[PDB]
């Protein structure tokens, strides 16, 4: 018969494990680089006992 | 689609009181289609083999 147009078999739709297992509301990391504004040094504590 | 004489006369207004077509009438054609599809579920996720 007449020519039929090709039907592109595009599927993709692999989705993504976007939903965490339960909620996986846990990505724990700690401050490491001694914060910023590293502040002063020993600030001469010394002792005050009356020698 | 072929229209109807009742519609072509109701499109123009001039109908008497409580006739419904006392004012010009407008019509809109709508078409709805129902099809088939396949859903695939694997490794805790869903996908569309054909989309």
């Amino acid at each position: 018969n007449k020519t039929i147009s090709v039907t592109l078999g595009l599927r993709h739709w692999k989705t993504v494990s976007a939903a965490p297992p339960e909620k996986m509301s846990k990505s724990g990391v700690c401050k490491i680089a001694t914060n910023v504004y590293n502040r002063d040094g020993g600030a001469n504590p010394f002792l005050v006992k009356y020698e | 689609v072929t229209m109807s004489p009742e519609s072509v006369v109701a499109a123009a207004g001039g109908g008497n009181n409580n006739s419904g077509y006392n004012e010009p009438q407008r019509f809109a054609l709508v078409v709805i289609a129902v099809n088939h599809n396949v859903i695939r579920i694997m490794n805790g996720s869903m996908g569309f083999p054909i989309l």
